[PDB]
């Protein structure tokens, strides 16, 4: 059993628990027990991001970037209540942990893609008629993506939204018009949608493990550019508590 | 046509009073036994449809009911505004001293 | 990066031994003047 | 001789064109690894997240930096003191990110300067001389020690190094004011008597030896033709300087020792800049300027201003504005 | 004198005070941005380039010494009347050319540029300041403005000392012009996250 | 302008009540206060809680009320939370936890009433000052 | 030699007594100043979960968290510049720790009473302050007669390190000019560059 | 070093410098406006 | 073109560092 | 006028540099004993 | 960069002229005689 200096340091840290694969078992659902995920983990493996159409206006496909923000990637400790639904379906209702991070990749050329990879506020449902969570079991929903930056953050000519001039100061006389998309800086709000693929499950544990897909807006700088699409892929860990 | 949505919403009865919805939980120490046990389970449990509603939050004493009514006339709300509750800036929004 | 690491090492370590051997090397001996400092 | 003595004679060779010797053999590759990074660098280098807040800060003139605001950028706050070498990084835009050129650079640098400094020593005994030339190079060397890792070490991040640019280095100074009240602190102030009194000393000495020249020239050529490499007699009448000087002031606050006057010479901008180092290394442990906020208080007990208190709003305005989106508690403790 | 007298009054001359002296040090900055200003820049060179001739040249004076006495402390062994040079210019030279690469040969030059260094540097410095007694600053790069305007992930540390000298203006005008009755309310101070 | 009676003159109660302080009372106080709690309300703020100042009509608004000579004395023997709800003497410094803050060990009744005065007539110096923190120095 | 020695070991006990709260106990000697920066976070993370902020999910205004982030490697730590620090160890904290670094749970469930006064003591004694000993930051008022002993401990032996380092030079470079015979000087009759051949 | 032989000394009289400025004045001249364009 | 114009002058200054070395004028001693 | 606004500078270093030349040449010839 | 369009010309013209006028100066001052 691992303590944190086993752990420092290495990576260990950024990553979720994993199952062997004796773990094959399934986790029954008792329709009169009230349930929790008391942890869920998100460990991303590669983050694509959507090229932006030359204007050829076919299909513009997802690309491989390279992360610069090191081990710093994933979701972990969150919780929330697993309802168990009148047609037998899971729904997953996030309350609570570290469920964001902000990322930074780069795409061939150098541009630099900063994204807030989250799934706050996710709620994610199964399948109707789940009596037991199996390898076979899949949770999709959706989530909140809040900007980038939160209100107080200011832009480096001091420009901001809860905080800050709200003009361009070292530009006393210049035309007001052209830069408002800069000095009036906006807050994002949009939707993701995350489907999760259970690989593995521990029966007696009500530990359950697998692969995950999330799609999302990147950062727009508080509104001064065009967001990117995002596809984010990974693995993930959930243990299920009765409540 | 781009609007500053903190400044848009200072126009608002937000400018004018404590919005039960939005307005950063140190507001509070303004009124009389309001901070900090009832301005947490105020933030707590918004968003409110109208004032008044803040007299049904589970749990209340008497006497946690009473100071609430004296001091309905300083409270409101508006529209959440995204830019004023996330980050947990309801709790601490970078403003000290 | 592993090689990049393992070279930089070697070329390192090869620097500051021939630092070290180096003024090893009788250096109170190199100068214009007296030479006997054993 | 065999191999190993040939090469050791020609390395402590004292007629190569650039002295070697066994410093040399370590300041040469890393004095060449870190001006090479630091050029590429400064070129063409992407910005750069100082202070680890997914902020990058562009350094470099191909992204829109010139000369004067172009800078490498001190390494991530997030590394803080890790050592952050090319292969600890993922990959060459990740170490590029996080400013892996700049703990690249410094420390080769360090390296390659006390080498330097090893180096004048190695040499002076080579060719004969007195040694301690490589002793008042030590005050420059110390402060860039001072600036690039004992600062930071203090901080507990080389993300407050001074950034190897002009306007990083006035950023730096900046800062520096704000959180430690340099200005008001008396080993910076000796430091400042010490470049200034360089400066003073040096203006004097050149114009008192070119004032008193003996004429060995015309006036159609000049008069630094009146001196021969290698003379044996002296080129100017020190008795004539100290003749002037002495009585421009007063004879005995006049040097008639040319060896006493050029140790004078040696040590005050010297000493005084082991002080302006040791003012930035003791800053760097947070013993800061002295404070005389609020120390003027009348009868009643009101504030009574002093300059003191006005450098504290100039100050403040530094201590509020700084990396703007870096805190997020009231105190900035280090 | 030009300064002031390029600006409203007296009273942003420096005044003849260690701390104030600072005070008008911090204000030239946040004001004028003076570091920017190549003309202090100029200065730098010439005075931090003065005390380095200052430096080498006694120390290498000190350390190419004749032996001209029996005694281990040097000073006595110099007489003022003597013909001879005290130390090898020969031995210095040869020095500093294998050290650094070049190395000053004649002693008259030497010392000219001794002379020139300095003086040059703070006859630059001069005549900026008489530039920034009409405010004629070295205060931004345009380029610089423009695309930071336009895009607001642009950084340099340019920006932020801007944004340094704004914070300085903001916080120190009321008290430091008080004939000006400034009056900053909190709200429209200028700070970042926290502090 | 002096530190005058009346300046010393502060509520002792609720009901009306004043007392003045003696020019030995109030640096008594002054004294005091730096050894046992400036550490935390340099300048009349709070650095590990800014939300809450020493300002007199804030302390007027604390419950019970604190802008007085008895509810400052209370509160140094038994603080409270602003509303008065939870009692923190646990987590702040009180005669009550002197085990724990060892510096209130040798506070006495007298030592009580001195800091509390400082904390009254401070603001009346100093204005804004008084929990103005940094914006006001 | 010993002054080479005694050079590298006062810069050693500089950096020992600044970051070592061991064999320098903070009780005795004052808070690190990594122990001080964390404490502050420790302090307001306490603060505002108490009034009710959810401490893990809170996104501060970089999109880092305003209490809670993950280090290079992963780990959780306190966010905002108090990052560089997340090496800091210290007995108060460490009940926070778990496996992957802080612990969200007990950070909500198990912060005891002595570490909240702990880390709001550590926190207002953190080892900042002028040199006639002003308590804080170099803005802050008079008020506080103070200056961490780690800070008079670490500068003092800074400053006297560094001048042995000097005085190492000096006499080494002395000791070799001595030994070799030419400390007082040049020999004018033999000048050993006069022998050597032109550089170019 | 032991001197080069093969040195020679270089030689533009005045007739020489004449014809030369006007060359590339002239041709200055001439093909500015294409450089303006 | 800034760029060209910055880099450009800094190779000119080291090449002039190269020839101000190894091609200066030799010190003599008459 | 919508010129090349390196025009300018192409004129300019095509006028001065060979002129230059071509100064450096005659003043060395000049300086050469009679 | 939105840059003065001229600061081309005025470097190139600020380094190249005083640096002409010295090369003229040194190379008519080799070829006089020795
Ligand atoms: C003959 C000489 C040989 C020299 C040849 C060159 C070979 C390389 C030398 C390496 C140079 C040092 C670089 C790193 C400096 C460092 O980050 O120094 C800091 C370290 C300690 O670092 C910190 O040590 C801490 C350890 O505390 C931990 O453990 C503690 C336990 O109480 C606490 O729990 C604490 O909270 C916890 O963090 C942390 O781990 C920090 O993260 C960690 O950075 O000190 C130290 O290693 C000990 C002292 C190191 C030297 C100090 C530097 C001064 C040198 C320049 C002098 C100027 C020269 C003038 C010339 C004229
Ligand atoms: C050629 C020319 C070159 C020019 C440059 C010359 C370089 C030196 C110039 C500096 C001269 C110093 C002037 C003295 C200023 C003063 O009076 O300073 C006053 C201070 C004390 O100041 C007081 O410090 C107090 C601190 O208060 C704090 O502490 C108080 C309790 O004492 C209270 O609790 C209070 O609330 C709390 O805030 C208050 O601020 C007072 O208002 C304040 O006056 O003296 C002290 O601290 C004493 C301890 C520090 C003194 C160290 C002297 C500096 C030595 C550097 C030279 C090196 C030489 C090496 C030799 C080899
Ligand atoms: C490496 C850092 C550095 C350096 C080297 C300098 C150096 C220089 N700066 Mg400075 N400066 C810096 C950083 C630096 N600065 C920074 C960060 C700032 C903030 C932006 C400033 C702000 C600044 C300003 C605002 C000014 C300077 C000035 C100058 C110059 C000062 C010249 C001088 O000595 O006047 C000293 C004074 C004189 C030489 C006048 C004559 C003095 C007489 C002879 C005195 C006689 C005394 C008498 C005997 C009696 C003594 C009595 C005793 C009791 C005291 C100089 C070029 C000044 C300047 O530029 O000048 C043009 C100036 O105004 N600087
Ligand atoms: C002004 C001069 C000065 C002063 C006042 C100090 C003062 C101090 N320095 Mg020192 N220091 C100085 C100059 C000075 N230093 C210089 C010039 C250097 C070289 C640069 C150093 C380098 C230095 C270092 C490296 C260290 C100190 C340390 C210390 C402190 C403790 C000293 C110690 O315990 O020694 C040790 C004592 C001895 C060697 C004498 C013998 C002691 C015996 C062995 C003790 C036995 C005890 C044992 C329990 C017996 C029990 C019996 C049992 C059977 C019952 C102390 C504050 C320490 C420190 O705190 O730094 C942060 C430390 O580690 N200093
Ligand atoms: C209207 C009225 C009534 C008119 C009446 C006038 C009447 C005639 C006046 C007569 C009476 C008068 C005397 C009364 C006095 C009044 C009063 C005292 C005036 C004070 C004026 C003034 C403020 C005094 C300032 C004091 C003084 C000038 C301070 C500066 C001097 C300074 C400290 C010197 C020490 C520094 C020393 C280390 C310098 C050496 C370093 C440097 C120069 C090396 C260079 C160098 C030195 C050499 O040495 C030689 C050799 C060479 C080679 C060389 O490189
Ligand atoms: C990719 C590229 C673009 C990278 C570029 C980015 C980077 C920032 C480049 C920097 C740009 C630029 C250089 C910044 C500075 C620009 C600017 C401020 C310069 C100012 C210009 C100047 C006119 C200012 C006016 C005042 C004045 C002239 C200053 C001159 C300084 C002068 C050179 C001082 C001398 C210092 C130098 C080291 C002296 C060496 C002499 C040495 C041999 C002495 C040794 C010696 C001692 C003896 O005692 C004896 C006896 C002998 C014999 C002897 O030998
Ligand atoms: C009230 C306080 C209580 C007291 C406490 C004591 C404190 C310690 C004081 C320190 C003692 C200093 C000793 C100096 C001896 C010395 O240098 O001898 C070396 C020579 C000997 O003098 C030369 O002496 C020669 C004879 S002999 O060598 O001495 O035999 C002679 O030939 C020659 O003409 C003559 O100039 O001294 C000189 O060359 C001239 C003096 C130069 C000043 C030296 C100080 C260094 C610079 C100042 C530091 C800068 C500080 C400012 C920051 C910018
Ligand atoms: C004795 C105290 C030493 C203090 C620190 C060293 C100061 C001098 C060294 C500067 C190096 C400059 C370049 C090397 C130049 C170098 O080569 O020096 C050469 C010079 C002459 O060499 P000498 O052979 O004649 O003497 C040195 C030995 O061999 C012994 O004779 O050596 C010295 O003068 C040392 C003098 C010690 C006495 C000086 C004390 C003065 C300082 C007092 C402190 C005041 C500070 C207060 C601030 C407010
Ligand atoms: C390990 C080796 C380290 C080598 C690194 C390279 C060192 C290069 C040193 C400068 C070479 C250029 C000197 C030209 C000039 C030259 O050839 O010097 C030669 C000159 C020799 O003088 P002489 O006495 O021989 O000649 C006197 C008579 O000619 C009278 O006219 O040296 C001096 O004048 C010293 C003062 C100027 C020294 C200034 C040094 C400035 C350093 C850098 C400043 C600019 C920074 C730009 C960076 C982008
Ligand atoms: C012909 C003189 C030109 C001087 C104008 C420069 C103004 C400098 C401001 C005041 C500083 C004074 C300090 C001198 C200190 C002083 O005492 O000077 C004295 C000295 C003459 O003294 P002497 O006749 O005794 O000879 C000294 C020589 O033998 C050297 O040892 O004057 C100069 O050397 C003339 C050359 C200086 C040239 C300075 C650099 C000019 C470069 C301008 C760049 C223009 C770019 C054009 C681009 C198209
Ligand atoms: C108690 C302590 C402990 C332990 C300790 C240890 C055991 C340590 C050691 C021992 C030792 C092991 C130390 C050291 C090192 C040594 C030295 C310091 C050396 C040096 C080197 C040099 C100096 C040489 C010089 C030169 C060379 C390089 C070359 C040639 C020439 C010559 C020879 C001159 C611990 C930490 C756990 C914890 C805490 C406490
Ligand atoms: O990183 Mn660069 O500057 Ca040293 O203080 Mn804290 O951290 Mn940030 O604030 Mn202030
Ligand atoms: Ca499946
Ligand atoms: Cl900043
Ligand atoms: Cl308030
Ligand atoms: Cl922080
Ligand atoms: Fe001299």
């Amino acid at each position: 059993t691992l303590t944190y200096d086993d752990i420092v340091g290495t990576g260990l840290a950024n990553k979720c628990p994993t199952l062997d694969d004796t773990a094959r078992g399934a986790y029954p659902i008792d329709s009169s027990q009230t349930y929790r995920i008391a942890r869920l983990c998100l460990q991303p493996t590669t983050f694509l991001v959507k090229e932006e159409p030359k204007n050829k206006r076919q299909e513009a496909e997802f690309v491989p970037t390279k992360l610069v923000t090191r081990e710093t990637t994933s979701l972990d400790q969150i919780q929330g209540e697993l309802k168990v639904n009148s047609d037998g379906s899971l729904t997953f209702v996030e309350e609570d942990g570290i469920d964001f991070q902000p990322v930074t990749v780069q795409m061939a050329g150098g541009e630099r893609i900063p994204l807030l990879f989250t799934v706050k506020n996710l709620v994610a449902s199964t399948q109707p008629n789940v009596t037991s969570i199996t390898t076979s079991t899949d949770f999709k929903g959706e989530f909140n993506v809040p900007s980038y930056r939160t209100a107080n953050f200011l832009d480096p000519k001091g420009r901001g939204l809860a905080s800050g001039y709200d003009s361009a100061i070292a530009l006393p006389q210049a035309k007001e018009e052209e830069l408002a998309r800069a000095n009036v800086k906006r807050f994002s709000l949009t939707k993701g949608q995350i489907s999760l693929n259970v690989a593995k499950v521990d029966g007696r544990t009500g530990e359950i493990a697998g692969t995950f897909e999330s799609e999302q807006l990147s950062d727009d700088d508080m509104g001064a550019h065009e967001p990117h699409e995002v596809k984010i892929q990974g693995v993930f860990y959930a243990s299920i508590e009765p409540a | 046509e781009l609007v500053n949505v903190v400044d848009e919403k200072l126009g608002t009865a937000y400018g004018e009073k404590i919005d039960l919805n939005n307005t950063n939980i140190a507001a509070f120490i303004q009124y009389r036994g309001l901070y900090p046990t009832l301005a947490k389970l105020i933030v707590k449990n918004a968003p409110y449809e109208s004032v008044e509603d803040v007299l049904n939050i589970p749990g209340l004493t008497e006497r946690q009911k009473q100071i609430l009514r004296e001091n309905l006339e300083h409270f409101t709300v508006t529209e959440v505004e995204t830019a004023l509750v996330e980050g947990g800036d309801r709790y601490n929004n970078g403003l000290y001293k | 990066m592993e090689t990049l690491k393992i070279t930089v090492y070697i070329v390192v370590t090869f620097f500051v031994l021939l630092f070290v051997f180096g003024f090893l090397s009788g250096d109170p001996a190199r100068n214009p003047k007296r030479k006997d400092l054993e | 001789a065999n191999l190993w003595e040939r090469f050791c004679n020609w390395v402590t060779s004292t007629d190569n064109r650039l002295y070697v010797g066994w410093f040399g053999v370590i300041m040469i590759p890393t004095l060449l690894a870190a001006t090479i990074c630091f050029v590429i660098a400064f070129i063409a280098a992407p910005p750069v997240d100082i202070d680890g807040i997914r902020e990058p800060v562009s350094g470099s003139l191909l992204y829109g930096n010139n000369i004067i605001t172009g800078a490498v950028v001190p390494s991530s706050n997030a590394i803080g003191l890790h050592f952050y070498p090319i292969w600890e990084a993922a990959s060459l835009d990740e170490w590029l990110y996080n400013g892996g050129p700049y703990q690249l650079i410094i420390f080769h640098f360090l390296l390659g300067a006390s080498c330097y400094m090893g180096r004048q020593w190695e040499l002076s005994y080579r060719l004969g001389m007195r040694p301690w030339i490589c002793v008042a190079y030590s005050a420059p060397l110390a402060s860039a020690f001072a600036v690039f890792l004992i600062y930071p070490i203090g901080q507990g991040s080389f993300s407050d190094g001074m950034p190897l640019g002009i306007s990083g280095t006035f950023n730096f100074m900046i800062v520096f004011q704000a959180e430690h009240n340099i200005l008001m602190h008396p080993f910076h102030q000796l430091g400042v008597a010490g470049v200034f009194g360089g400066a003073l000393f040096c203006a004097m000495h050149g114009s008192l030896v070119t004032s008193s020249l003996i004429r060995e020239t015309t006036e159609t050529e000049s008069a630094n033709y009146g001196y021969k490499f290698g003379q044996e007699e002296e080129t100017y009448n020190i008795v004539a300087a100290h003749g002037y000087f002495g009585r421009l002031i007063f004879q005995y606050a006049s040097f008639n020792n040319s060896r006493s006057l050029h140790f004078f010479l040696a040590a005050w901008p010297v000493v005084g800049v082991w002080f302006a180092a040791l003012g930035i290394s003791t800053m760097a442990f947070n013993l800061n300027g002295f404070n005389f906020n609020h120390s003027v208080i009348d009868a009643k007990g009101n504030v009574i201003n002093t300059w003191a208190d006005i450098i504290n709003r100039a100050n403040l305005g530094m201590e509020v504005m700084h990396e703007r989106n870096a805190h997020n508690f009231p105190l900035d403790l280090a | 004198l030009i300064y002031p007298l390029g600006q409203s009054s007296w009273f942003f001359a420096p005044s003849f005070g260690v701390a104030a002296i600072f005070r008008f040090l911090l204000f030239f900055q946040g004001f004028h941005n003076w570091t920017l200003n190549p003309f202090h820049m100029m200065g730098v060179a010439g005075v931090l380039g003065g005390a380095l001739l200052c430096a080498i040249h006694g120390a290498t004076v000190e350390n190419t010494l004749f032996q001209d006495g029996e005694g281990a402390s040097t000073f006595r062994a110099f007489n003022p009347t003597q013909a001879e040079e005290t130390y090898s210019m020969v031995t210095a030279n040869r020095f500093w050319s294998q050290i650094f690469g070049i190395a000053f040969s004649n002693k008259r030059w030497l010392h000219f540029f001794m002379l020139f260094v300095p003086v040059t540097g703070l006859w630059m410095s001069a005549i900026g300041v008489v530039g920034l007694a009409l405010n004629l600053r070295s205060y931004d790069f345009i380029s610089q403005e423009i695309r930071a305007a336009e895009d607001p992930e642009f950084e340099t540390f340019y920006t932020k000392n801007l944004l340094l000298n704004e914070g300085i203006r903001a916080w120190m005008a009321p008290q430091d012009q008080p004939h000006e009755n400034f009056v900053f309310p909190e709200e429209v101070l200028p700070r970042g996250n926290a502090l | 302008a002096e530190l005058t009676p009346e300046v010393l003159t502060v509520p002792l109660n609720s009901e009306g009540k004043t007392i003045t302080l003696t020019e030995k009372q109030y640096l008594e106080g002054k004294r005091l206060f730096q050894y046992a709690c400036a550490s935390c309300h340099v300048g009349g703020i709070t650095k590990t809680n800014p939300s809450l100042d020493l300002r007199t009509e804030t302390l007027a608004l604390a419950t019970p009320p604190r802008d007085n000579i008895e509810g400052l004395v209370d509160y140094m023997k038994n603080p409270t939370t602003y509303d008065g709800e939870q009692e923190i003497a646990e987590v702040h410094p009180s005669l009550r936890s002197a085990d724990i803050f060892p510096k209130m060990r040798n506070l006495t009744e007298k030592d009580l009433v001195a800091i509390a005065g400082h904390i009254l007539v401070e603001p009346k110096i100093l204005g804004d000052k008084w929990g103005g923190g940094k914006v006001y120095y | 030699y010993s002054l080479g020695a005694l050079s590298m070991m006062g810069f050693i006990a500089t950096c020992f007594v600044w970051f070592n709260n061991t064999v320098y106990p903070s009780e005795f000697y004052g808070p690190t100043g990594p122990e001080a920066s964390q404490a502050q976070a420790m302090t307001f993370l306490i603060r505002d979960q108490k009034l009710g902020a959810n401490v893990g999910s809170a996104q501060g205004p970089t999109g880092l968290g305003k209490y809670l982030m993950r280090s290079p490697t992963g780990e959780i730590i306190f966010g905002g510049e108090t990052m560089r620090f997340w090496d800091f160890r210290g007995p108060w904290l460490e009940p926070l720790r778990g496996p992957n670094g802080l612990d969200l749970n007990k950070i909500k469930n198990d912060i005891q009473p002595w570490q909240e006064r702990r880390a709001a003591e550590y926190m207002t004694h953190a080892p900042l302050g002028s040199l006639n000993s002003v308590g804080g930051v170099a803005t802050e008022i008079n008020s506080v007669n103070f200056v961490s002993p780690r800070s008079w401990l670490a500068t003092s032996h800074f400053v006297l390190a560094f001048f042995f380092l000097v005085g190492h030079l000096w006499h080494a470079g002395r000791a070799r000019a001595a030994a070799a015979g030419f400390e007082k000087g040049i020999d004018r009759e033999s000048e050993p560059v006069l022998s050597m051949p032109s550089l170019d | 070093m032991e001197p080069n032989p093969n040195r020679q000394p270089v030689e533009l009289n005045r007739t020489s410098l004449y014809l030369g400025l006007l060359l590339i004045l002239v041709l200055a001249l001439l093909f500015s406006s294409y450089f303006f364009n | 073109m800034e760029t060209i114009t910055y880099v450009f002058i800094f190779a000119c200054i080291i090449a002039l560092f190269f020839f101000a070395i190894f091609f200066r004028e030799p010190p003599r001693i008459t | 006028m919508e010129v090349n606004q390196l025009g300018l500078i192409a004129t300019a270093l095509f006028v001065l540099v060979p002129s230059v030349f071509l100064i450096i040449l005659y003043v060395q010839t000049e300086s050469q004993q009679k």
